């Protein structure tokens, strides 16, 4: 109920971890950003924190889209 | 020679393991009996940064529910009739290395909690009193039951789920 | 006077025993009830290098499945309501000598494992904790059931089979 | 006044008792129900050197086959859910005196053995572990069944027969 | 108002009760169903020295023959699967007072004996082991069958008869 | 809308129910099958002070005569081969509320008694032993047979009649 | 065989219950008292105890006569 | 290839089945022997949302009327001489799926009731005691007799009729 | 004996189920409403509850008339 | 088969009990002594022990004769 | 010496038997009484791969139609008043070998079905419940009646015909 | 009513069994194929399954014709 | 199958026990020695050990013959 | 699936043990080497380790052939 938070938060996280695991990950793609906004996030902020540490590690290029995310969300 | 991974979904799961390499967040492995869970933990750890470090695997079913909260962590002297020394811990033995808790669902609510506290704080105390030990152990839970379900049954702490649910691998039969 | 061996297949089996003399690898004896299994163990040991050493024969059926893993090995104090002292072991009593486990098939999966670990490492711990004792005991398993079968029934650990299956003697009815 | 013996075969059996006086070898008494077996045991003991010593007569039928091997000998603590103290024994209560086991045929193979071991060694242990007690009890078995037969039925250990068959008295109906 | 006794034979029996007052020897009451047996026991006890003391009447038929020897006396823990505490006894509840066993003929040979032992010694043990309790209970048996007969049928111990047959009252239909 | 009562004799019986409101003495309802007995119990209870409290109606015919004295009251562990827990009771479930025993005549003499004891004392014990539970249940018996008759047939305890016969309602066909 | 007891007892009871169920019932009428004395009372004291608890509850005014009683006796 | 439906009245009945698809209310099928009742149940279920779920068809005539109320539902231990485990149920086996009771008229009044209770509450208990199991089974009754009639004969509970009579299909010979 | 109930009740039901099985069924037609009022309803409220769950499922368009009903009533 | 014992024994007993229950009972009368000697005494010494405890209690005066005894023997 | 086959049609039938050797599909033998049916079954089996395996021949007429469905298969405890143990089966005794059902036409519709189910699945359950046993038995039916006919009489299940009608041998009078 | 199925099916079966009982049977001859097509096959696919397992076992050479078949069909 | 052992063994035993129970028993008579040699001795050495402890105790004079032995053997 | 391993491994083992139990065993004969290569070795390397410790002990001369091996493999 704060879809206006998912994309900013997520982006926070993607930054934390991208720096924590030294990964050249800059950010999410549109296709991905959508998904993140549609997911119900039962865990809420917590679950997104995990979903993205996980997506940062699984990340291969500079961005994240339906690819790594769908694996979870 | 080598080990065995060749099916797509596993051709995959191996990599997921490889990527997770440089990490330490707990990992939750789930698949039917025999699918290779405990084989993946072992591989995750062979691949983590702490491969050379110990691997403390302990079946949570291989110990009466009333003595798990006495051997996982440790024990502060004279709190239970007969104590030769405050009891060390698999957590302490696994300090610096991996702690593969097999069959998680079989954790008492009391320890499910007590683990959570150590997954976040990393500090623990043997029985009543306070923490006086420093343990750096990467949690690796594997269970063959469906965690989520157990959460609606109240047999499994949810917050402990998401905590171990950082990285989640599911081995298909 | 003497003992009794005169049929070809046994005229044989005696020798196999004699050769095995200078050894210590476990031995797996199998024949119908009464065929002379436990008579061969006893003879194997009378012939091994450790004849003068003790012979700790224990029927695995002559003890409730829940107390075997308490008497074979031993027991660490206060782990089960009432403990007068951490319990010694037939393994420890058989230290330096032979340990003839009769009717192997009747071993719980838990001990089948726990034995394996002691057939390879030779070290064991009484309950939860770690090994602190040194035992040098030659394993001598005898069973009247067909091991292999039991392996496809899952009632008998395979790796424990091959481990005891170093030397295998089969007494014909 | 007195007791009753006047028929030749009994005029006899009394004497056999009298001679046996100075002895302690077990005795095997056999006759149909009511013939006076338990009356002879009692007389044998009134005549043995240990007359003033106790007489521990126990009907082997007056106790469920699963608790005989718990009351004859004794019991080592916590081996069976609920133990107020390691259980003493009729053997221990009969220490120094006679132990008249009535209706022997009704002995489980497990105890038939366990008795034999105590008829020869005289030492016994309560459950798993080792002997730590010294008992000097003269065995007096009486049964109304034909022992020999039971031996071909496998319901009665032979070696235990000959062991109690040192002195054998047969009361004619 | 009062109770009812007016026929000669009963005008009598009341007195016999009155005389017996100052006594404690068991009493054997016999009459067809309904004749007033259990009414006499009750009166005997209202008249005995221990009137104010309890009256533990128990129908020997109102309990399955296999649980009478578990409730009359008592029960020593863990001797029969499931024991919340060594079971007390109607004998123990009747300690200091009367114990009116109704329908005696319905006593198992095993208890018929076990009672006898407590009518003479006054001491009893709950199951296997020894007596550790002190009970002072006046026995009051009442049966509608003819005891003597039962004695030639072997269904009723004779010596137990004469023991309860100290004082004998017979209620005419 | 509503329920149905309009004939004089019933226009009546309803009121009798209404008056009885403020009471708890057992009630004995009698009428041919279908007349509305169980409909009156239900109404009596809807009207008693404990309407909001439970209504434990149990057909005494809907249970084999040998298990009624096991389910009405309750059961003390290990007294009948196989007991998962000392069995609760409809009496205990009906504690604080009504217990409508339908078809009373179908009560075994043993329970007819056992009920009486609980109608007066209000305390009961599950099998052999003593009462350890407190039940406040209003008895409501309904039968289609003629009680009185049954009393001369000896199939129905009289004193139990008058006890339930406090308030008596008779539904005309 | 104690008709000299029925009326006193009854009166005991009518008091017990009248107080137990808070009913303004003072006592039996002549017409009623007669009946009570004629009934055979097989149950005796017991049956009268019940017959009257029952009559106390069924009672409507301050007294009891042939009315409520006949219902039973 | 396919199955067979082409006559108008059946060209119809198929659709009725199709519509009923998205439902779970019980269904009552009726037609002479052989008309295709059990073929429709099977089709209804192939079409319901739970097609992939089990189909537990059981002929109510293929089981002695005294053991139906023991196998349909289940059985609570020791309530009938000899019980290896509290008996599961076709209701429990049919949990999550369909339960096609064939030849309904052949239901005992006792079970006719017991079913009703489970069609409304969905909860059931094995024998005396209370419900402790959760079953989600769609009832599918088929009978060749005329239900209504049976209702005036009293052989068939009416309320159980209307309950199963939610959806009613009639197969013409 | 409450024909003033059949049409309201029925209408209750038709609503319950139309919503329970996601069916675009709005209500009964005159022709249908008549029938419902003439049926004797032995089962009464219960039978009507069933008759209509059944009619809601059997329903094809937006309304119910002699059609589906006659199938039963 | 020891009729020479009945009268002495009996007399033993009568003494025991007369003292045990504080009864002024001195002994048996001839008439009684006879009976005691004729009875077969199946129980033997035991039965006589009982027969007399019982006769001591039943005793009313200072002696015992056919009276109390016949009650049993 | 030997057996007897020399006429063309039989010179034949022997071979058909010989070919069928390497098979296990059921076989249906038919000929007038005495023609040699049961002599062929026996020969078929002497020739099948399982000759050394048992031959469980059972006359379906030599057992009351109500106890065949109790002895062919087996019986689950307490389902019929009096059961000393869940009853084994000729199917179970014939496990691994041949089961020659003589005079098939004499099979109740209930068993005709129950057999079919075991000819296809090979699994069976003793009474109500489920299959828990594994039987590998080659069916060999022989009857002197004309099967086909019986099919139009409805006395013989058709699908069970074709199932046994895999291999069909007809012995000419 | 699918004579276009008999010959293909049959051929399926002849393959199954020829492999199941290790028989060098390749297939049916014309003469045989005819018969199979004329038989009414009451049992249908089932009966043909049996008729041929049976014919595969009875087979002696590499083919099947009127010979083994007539034995049945 | 060692009849050459029975008489020596026996003689061993007779010595053991004669000394164990302080019995003036010197040895077996011919008549006795025969029997001992004919008995099958199923128990063998064991049974003879018992048979003679028993015969030593039962012994009355200085020797043992058919007398005490027959009691057993 | 490494028959190129059996003979080398085996030869490893035969060396280990021949030295462990001081046995003058030099190696396997052709006849033996064949067998070892044909055995399926379910236990694989492990089973061969045992099969040969066992064969080294059972060994009588300087070589091992069908003889000792057949005992097992
Ligand atoms: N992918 C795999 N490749 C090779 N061996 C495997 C693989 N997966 C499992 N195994 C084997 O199967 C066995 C079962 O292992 P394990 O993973 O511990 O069971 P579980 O998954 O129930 O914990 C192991 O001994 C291992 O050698
Ligand atoms: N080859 C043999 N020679 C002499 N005695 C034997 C021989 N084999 C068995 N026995 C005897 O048979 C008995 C059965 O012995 P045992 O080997 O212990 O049984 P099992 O083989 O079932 O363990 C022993 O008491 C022993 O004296
Ligand atoms: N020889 C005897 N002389 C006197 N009494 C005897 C004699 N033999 C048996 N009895 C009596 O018979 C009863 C039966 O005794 P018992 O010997 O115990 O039976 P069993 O021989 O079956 O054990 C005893 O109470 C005893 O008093
Ligand atoms: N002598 C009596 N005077 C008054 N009431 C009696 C008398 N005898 C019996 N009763 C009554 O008869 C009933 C039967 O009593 P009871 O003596 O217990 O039967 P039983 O003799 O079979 O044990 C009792 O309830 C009691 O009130
Ligand atoms: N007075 C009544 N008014 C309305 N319905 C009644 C009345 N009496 C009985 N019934 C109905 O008749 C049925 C029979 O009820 P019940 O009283 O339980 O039978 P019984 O009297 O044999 O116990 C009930 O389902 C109830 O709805
Ligand atoms: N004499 C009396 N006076 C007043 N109330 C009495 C009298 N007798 C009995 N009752 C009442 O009647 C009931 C009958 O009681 P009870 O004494 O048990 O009768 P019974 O004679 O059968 O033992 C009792 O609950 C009591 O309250
Ligand atoms: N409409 C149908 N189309 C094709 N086969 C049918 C049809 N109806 C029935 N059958 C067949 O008839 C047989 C009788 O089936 P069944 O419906 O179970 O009998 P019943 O109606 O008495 O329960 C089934 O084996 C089935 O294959
Ligand atoms: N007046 C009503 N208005 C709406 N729905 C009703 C009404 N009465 C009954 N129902 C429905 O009809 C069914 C009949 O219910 P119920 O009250 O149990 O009938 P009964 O009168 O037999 O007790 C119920 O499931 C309920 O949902
Ligand atoms: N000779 C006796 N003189 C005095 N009292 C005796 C005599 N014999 C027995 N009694 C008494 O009679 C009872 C019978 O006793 P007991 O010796 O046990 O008999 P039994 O011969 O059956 O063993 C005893 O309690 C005792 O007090
Ligand atoms: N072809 C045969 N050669 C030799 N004996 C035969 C032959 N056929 C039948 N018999 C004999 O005839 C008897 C009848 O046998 P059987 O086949 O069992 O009867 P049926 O055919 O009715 O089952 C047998 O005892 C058997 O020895
Ligand atoms: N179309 C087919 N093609 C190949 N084999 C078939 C075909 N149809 C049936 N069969 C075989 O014939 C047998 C008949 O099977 P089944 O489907 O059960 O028949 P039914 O139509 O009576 O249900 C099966 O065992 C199957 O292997
Ligand atoms: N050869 C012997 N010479 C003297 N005494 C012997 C001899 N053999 C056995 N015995 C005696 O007989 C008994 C039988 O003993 P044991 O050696 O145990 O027999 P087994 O052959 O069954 O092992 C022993 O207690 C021993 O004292």
């Amino acid at each position: 109920e704060r879809k206006e938070d998912i994309i900013p938060l997520a982006n926070h996280f993607l930054k934390k971890f991208s720096r924590k695991y030294a990964k050249e990950v800059e950010g999410f793609t549109k296709s991905a950003q959508e998904l993140l906004l549609s997911y119900p996030w039962y865990g809420n902020v917590r679950e997104l924190k995990n979903v993205i540490e996980r997506a940062v590690l699984f990340s291969e290029g500079k961005f994240i889209d339906r690819g790594e995310l769908s694996c979870l969300v | 020679e080598e080990y065995v991974f060749e099916s797509p979904k596993m051709k995959e799961i191996l990599e997921k393991i490889k990527k997770i390499s440089c990490a330490e967040c707990p990992v939750l492995i789930t698949g039917e009996s025999g699918v290779g869970k405990e084989v993946v933990a072992r591989l995750i750890h062979k691949l983590s940064d702490r491969s050379k470090e110990p691997f403390v695997a302990l079946n949570v079913a291989s110990i009466p529910r009333d003595i798990f909260e006495a051997e996982l962590f440790g024990y502060e002297k004279g709190a239970f009739t007969g104590a030769v020394s405050s009891k060390e811990g698999f957590f302490e033995l696994a300090d610096g290395g991996t702690l593969f808790l097999d069959e998680i669902g079989e954790l008492s609510l009391e320890a499910q909690a007590k683990l959570l506290r150590v997954i976040e704080s990393g500090k623990f105390y043997r029985l009543g009193g306070r923490k006086e030990i420093e343990v750096n152990v990467r949690i690796l839970a594997a269970t063959n039951r469906n965690i989520k379900e157990l959460v609606k049954e109240g047999k499994f702490r949810e917050d402990l789920y998401y905590r171990l649910g950082v990285i989640e691998i599911e081995i298909p039969p």
